[PDB]
């Protein structure tokens, strides 16, 4: 869990969104600023998250068995649902795509992050396809 | 015996002592007892190729420290991988058998001497253009943390306490090796932690590495050894607290 958290922190802080967040958050007096200082690095070029382009993104989520669990595999069900949401190219947020390694080690993180994934996918929806599905 | 000791699989139990096994097999120096003559059937490996692909990180350093380059070039040619990559993967494991001999009061003992010049020759022929000597400085300065982790893994203080893998040195030898590494730098920093502070995150990695060892063993003696290594590293960090670890103290 600690290794995944360190990797995710580095990847998030290496992006332009992390730099923008830091530019405002540096004013606040919070211990998180001191804790996250070593992982902050200065580089000429911001980290570029690859843009995943599927031929069809809907069939990955279009599965009844994927949504309804079996009442004894809640952890596996939520992990699979979050991984399926992340794998497709529906999401466009820079920081969300960097949260895959952390989602594979904690169920609570998947529960926390699923609503944001759904909101991000629905925000950029075209001609009400993702909405209907 | 493996299930009795609590190991999940026999492979972990045997790989724990594989270092000592390989070193003793090579030191036995019998012509009929070559690298291929080593019994890998005890390692659940059906063929020698899988044994190489699984334990290269251990096999190549021992051959390199005995100046056996045609064997490693062979293992490369039937391993389906370049020998340069195999050499650069096990660089800290080769280094821990070379660097400590330079910095500790040479010529005091005959065996430690002959070790110290044999490591000197190994380093010299490593510097050759055909080998990785062209970019050895960049590789040394690039990934420092696991070099420090591997060298710290060799700590052993000689009381009915089982010894670790054969390459092991006392604490003062380790500190001397740290000082030698610091002086070897072009800028010649006073301490190794000064050049470690150039990458503030590096410290974290080292700590995690030690913790990872404490995760993989349930033996009390091994846990105590890892605790001693952790104590030594934490004391070394605390010694130079005034300079600041590149803003990574909190």
């Amino acid at each position: 869990v600690r290794s995944a958290a360190v990797t995710c922190l580095k990847n998030i802080l290496a992006t332009k969104t992390g730099h923008s967040f830091w530019e405002i958050y540096k004013m606040t007096t919070d211990p998180m600023l001191a804790y996250l200082q070593p992982f902050r690095t200065s580089r000429k070029k911001f980290l570029e998250v690859p843009r995943f382009d599927k031929e069809n993104p809907f069939e990955g989520l279009d599965d009844i068995n994927l949504w309804i669990p079996l009442s004894e595999n809640h952890d596996i069900w939520i992990k699979t649902l979050t991984c399926a949401f992340l794998d497709s190219g529906g999401t466009k947020c820079e920081i969300l795509q960097l949260l895959k390694p952390m989602c594979e080690v904690k169920t609570d993180f998947c529960q926390t992050v699923l609503p944001y994934l759904i909101h991000d996918i629905l925000l950029q929806d075209t001609n009400e396809s993702w909405r209907n599905l | 015996v493996s299930e009795t000791f609590g190991y999940r699989r026999l492979e972990d139990f045997m790989a724990s002592h594989l270092d000592y096994l390989v070193l003793e097999w090579l030191n036995l120096q019998d012509t009929e007892y070559n690298l291929s003559s080593f019994p890998f059937i005890l390692l659940n490996y059906t063929n020698i190729e899988d044994f190489y692909r699984s334990c290269y990180k251990v096999l190549i350093p021992h051959l390199v420290i005995r100046s056996h380059f045609d064997e490693v070039k062979s293992i490369a040619n039937q391993i389906q991988e370049d020998w340069k990559s195999l050499l650069t993967d096990c660089f800290p494991k080769i280094l821990v058998n070379i660097l400590p001999y330079f910095a500790y009061e040479g010529t005091r003992d005959s065996g430690m001497a002959q070790q110290r010049e044999t490591a000197t020759k190994v380093y010299d022929m490593l510097k050759s253009e055909n080998l990785l000597g062209k970019q050895i400085d960049h590789l040394f300065i690039s990934n420092l943390p696991e070099i420090v982790v591997e060298l710290l893994m060799t700590l052993h203080e000689p009381d009915l306490d089982p010894a670790p893998n054969p390459p092991h040195f006392p604490s003062h030898v380790i500190k001397a090796t740290f000082a030698y590494i610091s002086n070897c730098h072009k800028t010649k920093l006073k301490s190794i932690l000064e050049i470690l502070s150039k990458s503030p995150d590096s410290y974290q990695k080292i700590l995690l590495a030690i913790c990872e060892q404490a995760a993989e063993t349930n033996n009390v003696y091994k846990k105590h050894r890892i605790l001693k290594i952790y104590h030594l590293f934490v004391s070394l960090l605390l010694k130079d607290i005034k300079s600041g670890l590149g803003g990574a103290w909190a």
